[PDB]
């Protein structure tokens, strides 16, 4: 099917206790593969994927370099955002971003993705066309101009288009028995009676990869979505997810309603029920 | 493999 | 500026069964700033081997972490996640379910 990769900056302040920390994590769909940490007692990118250490010491030196000098970019950002934002020295701030590539099937560039956050609060996004930015306030605008007169933009295209693209695939297929497969939900209901008059029915889904899953109750056909709990999907562990969708039902109606999956590595969605 | 940073905010 | 309090989900990597090894996991989410203390309790004590993810965050921006550790479930034990944030007054324990 199609593909991602994507890498996560965190830059976070901390006056008082020393520079501010850099934390780099990159994936490949819903699979970490690499992490710097600025805080670690040797800083250096680190696999934390079996198919990534195959790459040889020009990569991991190379890329060392990077978040080593990417980690000092964004310190002095976090110390050009206090005067976009009027703030002291003596608070605490943190710096997101969020890049990479999406490829279809054929390998070709699905669209590219290049966003920063100040504070949890959007700051600046490249917009789809690769080409130009949303800023989201004033503060951005100012950064906005800058890279419109240094013609950043340009150089990100290049990348998303290039390297990022290039990269994706060849890590695609080094990990192919893992990226390129699909774990099915293993799903069962389960039954819990609240009272004499009510009953919890739950749908789970187990072991699957990837995480996107869609776990919807109908109640005589009907979808319920405002009366279904749903739990944020979670990581097991060992790579794979977990969910469910609970509702609460009338005693003896029991066998009304029915739980719809839907999963990548399904054939066909499965409807099912509680068997008592 | 990573972006390279070059310009600051 | 504005802090968002974490999500707290407490569950084992397999379906439980007591005498057989398994993982407990302490899922946290959804928070900001990105400072947390967690612990992992059995009995109220806390557990010592535990392991944690790298620091990542989710397209909201809002930040997530999985702390886990090795366990063999019993029928008396009792197991629970103690979390700490700056959104918190005091320390938020949730206990583990084993049907949740």
């Amino acid at each position: 099917g199609s593909h991602s990769m994507r890498y996560f900056y965190t830059a976070m302040s901390r006056p008082g206790r020393g520079e501010p920390r850099f934390i780099a994590v990159g994936y490949v769909d819903d699979t970490q593969f690499v992490r710097f940490d600025s805080d670690a007692a040797s800083p250096r990118m680190a696999p934390r994927a079996p198919w990534i250490e195959q790459e040889g010491p020009e990569y991991w030196d190379g890329e060392t370099r990077n978040m080593k000098a990417s980690a000092q970019t964004y310190r002095e950002n976090l110390r050009i955002a206090l005067r976009y934002y009027n703030q002291s020295e003596a608070g605490s701030h943190i710096i997101q971003v969020m890049y990479g590539c999406d490829v279809g099937p054929d390998g070709r560039l699905l669209r590219g993705h290049d966003q920063s956050a100040y504070d949890g609060k959007d700051y600046i996004a490249l917009n789809e066309d690769l080409s130009s930015w949303t800023a989201a306030d004033t503060a951005a605008q100012i950064t906005q101009r800058k890279w419109e007169a240094a013609r950043v933009a340009e150089q990100l295209r290049a990348y998303l288009e290039g390297l990022c693209v290039e990269w994706l695939r060849r890590y695609l297929e080094n990990g192919k028995e893992t990226l390129q497969r699909a774990d099915p939900p293993k799903t069962h209901v389960t039954h819990h009676p609240i009272s004499d008059h009510e009953a919890t029915l739950r749908c789970w889904a187990l072991g699957f990869y990837p995480a996107e899953i869609t776990l919807t109750w109908q109640r005589d056909g009907e979808d319920q979505t405002q009366d279904t709990e749903l739990v944020e999907t979670r990581p097991a562990g060992d790579r794979t997810f977990q969910k469910w969708a609970a509702v609460v039902v009338p005693s003896g109606e029991e066998q009304r309603y029915t739980c719809h999956v839907q999963h990548e590595g399904l054939p066909k969605p499965l409807t099912l029920r509680w068997e008592p | 493999l990573a972006l390279l940073t070059g310009v600051r905010w | 500026m504005i802090q968002r309090t974490p999500k707290i989900q407490v569950y084992s990597r397999h379906p439980a069964e007591n005498g057989k090894s398994n993982f407990l996991n302490c899922y946290v989410s959804g928070f900001h700033p990105s400072d947390i203390e967690v612990d992992l309790l059995k009995n109220g004590e806390r557990i010592e081997k535990v392991e944690h993810s790298d620091l990542s965050f989710s397209k909201d921006w809002s930040f997530y972490l999985l702390y886990y550790t090795e366990f063999t479930p019993t029928e008396k034990d009792e197991y629970a996640c103690r979390v700490n944030h700056v959104t918190l007054s005091q320390p938020k324990i949730v206990k583990w379910d084993r049907d949740m």
